[PDB]
């Protein structure tokens, strides 16, 4: 559940890392003298690795939904357990009031 | 968004009487605003279709039953739309979760993939035959008010019964009377051991000790020896029978205790039959 | 979700069957007590 | 100003009420309650107590008198006047459909109820029968000194309007004989209260034999019994065999006195025994 | 002796239900 | 895109439950 | 009266198997999955006609005191009532333990056993069984044996009343709702 | 699964069966047994060895398949259905359809039930079924049945079914019942006249 989720987390900031990378390369580009051309040579790398793997996932993850799409509403449900751990609890809570009515009328017999 | 009909908050309420993380909240109160209206749904409708013996009056979200002729047992439903015993409500709210439970359980399922459908002991009833008996106990839909009005007669029964008893062991004082109250009940059921000795003798008169079986509607008593006696609801019966079982421990005791001082016990009568008669039951007598 | 709650009302039923018991105990020694008082 | 909203404010509570009844038929009376009539804004009208298992409430606006407010009419019954009752049954200022049901059907319940114990004084001047209303019921003694139980408690199942009866230790055949036959028709209580006599007396006598030795019985088919006074004795008698010292039997023979309808007396015989033919009889003295 | 003894007898109870409360609060 | 089924596994085994292809 | 059995059959390999495990948990009823395991024999008496009667007999070894269960399957109504199932006269019969002694003195020899092992689902009157057929070899013994193939049977089956339509239409529907993971149809007894 | 017992009483050597029925029904009413319901069995043989299927009311839902001495099968009511389905192999052999009705009485855990054997229309002879509900192992409360039987048949008290015979701690069936009754129809149709 974490594991597709946070791979969909990965691939948000990646599209930030794409846009920056972008950004960063048309920045090289616009200095006077850019002396670190193979610095440009590696953003544009970067970028296009970026956009690549971004396309990778993305496709891959249509593919898995693809793969156990259904249509259908999952008529599977956790309902009767919560409604029996309720009932446990309040049984807990009705014999927490009688203790303490029972102690009450104990402190009673005993303050005299 | 919730519907609303499902808003505010409901609970069943049920009394006797001698009388004519946001979301979450939300979410939690309104399902239990359904399944009260569910119960009361099949509470009214089995209140006003299925015929009982003392019927019962349905107005708009109340249920008035007379189980026993001077009890008057309330069930209603209490919708807030923003005396109460607790224990006839969780019943209610188990007994509909199981009858909930009936249909969707595992007992339906063909553990032989050939075998059809249907419930396991019905299927057993072919080959391992069965009587009329156990076939129509395996099919007997009891509804829901009948279960409550036999817990609640229950109830009421076991407590006018503790109530005879601590009244007579206020009252009285000339024997004793003790009981012991058992530790697991049914829904149905409960015990009690009831002794009566002598205050300073607890060791030479052992010789009356009873059993109650407080049931729906009758108390079954088990004498220690072997006189079984099924009583009523009312509670003048147990007042009766537990007085005389006081009178026939009065003349136990000195049987008892002639034994211990070494004298000789000429005649003894259990129930005697001769002079004047007496209203509640026999007398007993020794010499 | 199944599970936990199973365990939460497993836990539940323990406790209140524990306390079921001590208190069954303790009703025994007052019933004796009571019962067998002079007055 | 008044005309437009006071008829608006009126047909919308005919419409309220309509829906209700669609509710009471749909959830839980089904087919106890069926809708005759229904012009929408003119009138509504339902039918109770029908054929199947007749009578009528309708609800009429009048096409007149704007001054006053929604018209109650009782049809079949014309209902005879009880101050309270009848009070009740005319007023939907509350807009409940299932109180102005109960509170009509309530009060034939009542009158149903009242001719009952006309019948009962008819038999019997100085009866001692009582009607209790918080239910509708009628509590009529079959024995004159007894209790809260050993009472036939008769109630008006006020959604079918049939009779239930109700005995305490009574088997369940002959209450549904008696329910059937009274239900057919009120004058054939009379037969079934004298037979409900002697079977009191029984459980008069085997709850007093209880915590003796002896085993009650109420056949005893021993031989003779044509020229032996045994044969000679009425048909409602008793057969206390003692267990200790078989042999002996004492027969308690229940008859009518004449003139109070409602107690018994007893006559007490000690028949010997030995194809077991009686050996003879003598009865005891009465005080 | 029969005031002690009761007296005995409902200052064990206490604890003991004091105990239990402090068991029962702690689900 | 992968193959869940093989369709002549479908074929011998409702032919091996049919009737006795490949059980004796 | 004379019930008749709707089938329709497909298979799954084994190592996507689970994901329809969790497809099925979702479509199903809310119920835990049920894991029969069956030891089924087929019976045959060699009559006078060209077709010898069949007989299949179960006994269900994972649960103790499960009735044994007899089935008689008819042939196939070759009618195009329902032309999307397998539509057969099905006659079901829970029995004691001694079946094959019986079954014995009636004619009856056996053809075949096999062990089958898997989950059990339900979805209204439809019943999923999804299971893996094993050869029994050593035949005495239910121990001895070896897997069929690689891929598990699915078989999705309502036993119903004679006639009785809209049926396979529901059961189309629910096939229809597995139709990437199982091919499930109609598919006849023959070859 | 209680113990019972399963006899001919004998024609009376007058009179109809209706009336000896009569008899034996007034007797049960005297000892203080109720009515509690009728009660039906029937019993059909099937041919290609033998084979006999019978039905009885206390088991509704069950028929039972008889080999005379080989095993018997239990099973529910659609074993009927699979008798018309076999219907070549298994011919339905009429003219052997036997049945007995009547009622049954209930005297404090002992279940007696009196019938007239009717093949066909008419009636020929009657049978006597006692079961005692408690015991559930045959041979040991046998003496108890004995006098049971003693008490309201008086003579032509059976005793000792060959089912009993078998002298372990077996415990009783209801295939022994209708063994028991399979032997009954079977004395029936060859006593005949």
């Amino acid at each position: 559940l974490a594991n597709e989720r946070l791979r969909a987390l990965e691939d948000i900031e990646r599209e930030i890392g794409a846009i920056l990378q972008n950004a960063g390369t048309v920045i090289l580009e616009l200095s006077k003298e850019k002396t670190n051309e193979r610095l440009l040579d590696r953003q544009a790398a970067a970028f296009t690795a970026s956009v690549q793997h971004v396309e990778a996932e993305l496709s891959a993850q249509i593919r898995y939904l693809t793969q156990v799409a259904t249509g259908q509403p999952h008529e599977g449900s956790s309902y009767s357990s919560r409604k029996d751990c309720q009932m446990a609890l309040k049984r807990v809570d009705y014999a927490r009031l009688k203790l303490s009515d029972v102690a009450r009328t104990c402190e009673q017999m005993l303050e005299n | 968004q919730i519907p609303s009909d499902l808003e505010g908050s409901a609970y069943i309420k049920v009394s006797i009487q001698k009388q004519a993380p946001h979301w979450q909240t939300k979410l939690e109160a309104a399902q239990n605003v359904l399944l009260c209206k569910e119960i009361f749904a099949q509470l009214s409708r089995e209140a006003v279709q299925i015929k009982s013996q003392v019927p019962h009056i349905v107005v708009k979200n109340q249920i008035i039953s007379q189980p026993f002729p001077s009890l008057q047992l309330s069930i209603s439903l209490c919708h807030s739309s923003n005396d109460h015993l607790y224990v006839l409500e969780h019943n209610l709210h188990l007994l509909i979760r199981e009858f909930h439970k009936q249909t969707l359980s595992s007992i339906m399922m063909p553990h032989p993939a050939s075998a059809p459908f249907g419930h396991k002991r019905m299927r057993l009833s072919g080959p391992q035959a069965f009587d009329k008996n156990e076939i129509n106990s395996l099919q007997s839909s009891e509804g829901l008010l009948e279960k409550i009005i036999k817990q609640a007669k229950h109830i009421f029964l076991r407590s006018r019964a503790a109530a005879t008893i601590d009244s007579l062991a206020s009252r009285i004082e000339d024997p004793q009377i003790q009981a012991h109250w058992s530790n697991i009940n049914d829904v149905y059921e409960s015990s009690v051991k009831v002794l009566i000795t002598s205050q300073g003798y607890e060791q030479i008169c052992k010789s009356i000790q009873l059993q109650l079986n407080i049931g729906v509607e009758q108390i079954r008593v088990v004498h220690r020896d072997g006189r079984v006696i099924t009583l009523s609801y009312q509670e003048q019966e147990l007042q009766d029978f537990l007085l005389s079982q006081m009178s026939q421990h009065q003349v136990h005791a000195v049987q008892q205790l002639a034994k211990v001082m070494g004298w000789q016990v000429l005649s003894f009568s259990n129930h005697v039959g001769l002079g004047p008669i007496e209203s509640i039951g026999n007398a007993s007598a020794i010499t | 979700r199944n599970q936990q709650l199973r365990t939460l009302q497993e836990e539940c039923d323990r406790k209140l069957i524990t306390l079921r018991d001590e208190i069954s105990i303790d009703l025994y020694e007052l019933e004796e007590e009571y019962y067998s008082s002079s007055s | 100003m008044y005309n437009c909203l006071h008829s608006f404010c009126l047909s919308l509570q005919l419409e309220v009420l309509h829906s209700q009844t669609l509710m009471l038929i749909r959830e839980r009376w089904g087919d106890l309650v069926q809708v005759e009539r229904y012009h929408a804004g003119k009138c509504l009208s339902l039918s109770v107590w029908n054929q199947q298992v007749v009578h009528k409430v309708t609800i009429k606006i009048d096409e007149n008198d704007v001054s006053k407010p929604l018209q109650i009419f009782h049809d079949p019954p014309l209902p005879a006047s009880d101050s309270k009752l009848v009070e009740r049954a005319m007023k939907i200022d509350h807009l409940s459909i299932e109180k102005l049901l109960i509170d009509s059907v309530h009060a034939r319940a009542h009158q149903k109820l009242q001719e009952l114990k006309a019948i009962l004084r008819g038999f019997n001047a100085n009866e001692n029968s009582s009607i209790e209303t918080a239910l509708p019921a009628l509590v009529v003694p079959i024995l004159e000194p007894c209790g809260n139980s050993e009472c036939l408690h008769i109630f008006v199942d006020l959604h079918s309007g049939m009779f239930q009866l109700m005995l305490y230790g009574l088997d369940q055949a002959t209450l549904d004989d008696m329910e059937k036959s009274v239900n057919d028709d009120m004058k054939r209580i009379i037969p079934w209260i004298q037979q409900l006599k002697f079977w009191l007396g029984q459980q008069r006598c085997k709850q007093s034999i209880k915590h003796l030795p002896t085993i009650s019985s109420e056949t005893l088919q021993l031989s003779n019994y044509s020229t032996h006074p045994i044969g000679n004795l009425s048909k409602n008698k008793l057969f206390i065999k003692l267990t200790r010292l078989p042999q002996y039997y004492i027969v308690v023979e229940m008859l009518e006195v004449p003139n109070k309808p409602t107690q018994l007396s007893y006559k007490y015989y000690f028949m010997s025994v030995n194809p077991a033919m009686a050996l003879l009889l003598q009865q005891f003295k009465e005080n | 002796n029969e005031l002690q003894r009761k007296d005995a007898l409902v200052q064990k109870h206490l604890t003991k239900l004091r105990h239990w409360q402090q068991v029962l609060e702690d689900i | 895109n992968k193959q869940t089924f093989n369709p002549t596994d479908t074929n011998a085994l409702v032919a091996a439950v049919a009737f006795g292809k490949g059980l004796s | 009266i004379n019930m008749m059995e709707y089938l329709l059959q497909g298979s799954v390999l084994d190592h996507s198997l689970e994901s329809l495990i969790h497809r099925l948990r979702g479509l199903c009823d809310n119920m835990e999955p049920e894991t029969f395991l069956d030891h089924e024999m087929v019976f045959l008496l060699k009559g006078q006609q060209a077709s010898p009667f069949v007989l299949r007999a179960r006994r269900s070894m994972d649960r103790a005191g499960a009735p044994w269960h007899l089935r008689y399957l008819g042939q196939p109504e070759m009618g195009d009532k329902n032309r999307h199932a397998l539509v057969r006269n099905c006659v079901d019969i829970a029995t004691s333990e001694n079946l094959t002694d019986f079954l014995m003195e009636m004619g009856f020899r056996m053809d075949h056993e096999f062990v089958a092992k898997g989950h059990l689902f339900r979805k209204g009157i439809m019943k999923i069984m999804v299971y893996k057929i094993f050869r029994i070899l050593v035949p005495g013994n239910t121990d001895s044996t070896e897997a069929l193939s690689l891929s598990y049977l699915v078989e999705l089956s309502v036993v119903a009343p004679a006639g009785q339509d809209m049926v396979s239409d529901d059961m189309k529907n629910f096939a229809e709702q597995l139709k990437p993971l199982v091919h499930l149809e109609k598919i006849d007894p023959k070859r | 699964m209680g113990v019972t017992c399963v006899s001919q009483m004998p024609v009376a050597e007058g009179k109809s069966v209706q009336q000896t029925v009569e008899l034996l029904t007034r007797k049960l009413e005297m000892l203080g047994a109720e009515k509690q319901g009728t009660f039906c069995v029937d019993c059909e043989t099937y041919h290609t060895k033998l084979m006999y299927v019978m039905h009885n009311s206390e088991y509704p839902l069950s028929c039972f398949a008889l080999f005379e001495n080989g095993p018997c099968l239990i099973a529910d009511t659609n074993f009927d259905v699979l008798m018309v389905k076999l219907k070549g192999f298994f011919q339905s052999a009429k003219a052997s359809k036997i049945e007995t009705r009547g009622t049954r009485y209930q005297y404090c855990d002992f279940l007696v039930k009196v019938g007239t054997v009717t093949m066909g229309p008419s009636a020929r002879g009657i049978s006597v079924e006692v079961e005692y509900g408690p015991c559930v192992v045959a041979s040991d409360c046998w003496s108890l049945l004995l006098e049971f039987l003693q008490s309201f048949l008086g003579s032509h008290t059976p005793g000792a079914p060959a089912v009993f015979g078998n002298r372990h701690d077996a415990v009783y069936g209801p295939a022994d019942t209708m063994v028991q009754y399979m032997e009954l129809f079977n004395k029936i149709r060859k006593q005949q006249q």
